[PDB]
């Protein structure tokens, strides 16, 4: 079975995950 | 039943709040640079 929750927050997952990255790429020891 | 009880559901809330956070951390960045 599939769940609309699910399938939406994968992909947006991957693009919170991708701004994580960026942020962490310019950013060593500040948080 | 009064109103879309449905349009109250999980699905319609987390994506609308994880891009707020999204658009959030890229205004960030934005004020951030320079």
């Amino acid at each position: 079975q599939w769940s609309a929750s699910i399938l939406v927050v994968v992909p947006i997952f991957l693009l919170l995950t991708g701004f994580v990255h960026l942020l962490f790429k310019l950013s060593p020891r500040l948080k | 039943e009064e109103n879309p009880s449905l349009f109250a559901l999980e699905a319609v809330l987390i994506p609308v709040g994880t891009v707020g956070l999204i658009i959030t951390l890229i205004f960030v960045y934005f004020w951030l640079e320079r």
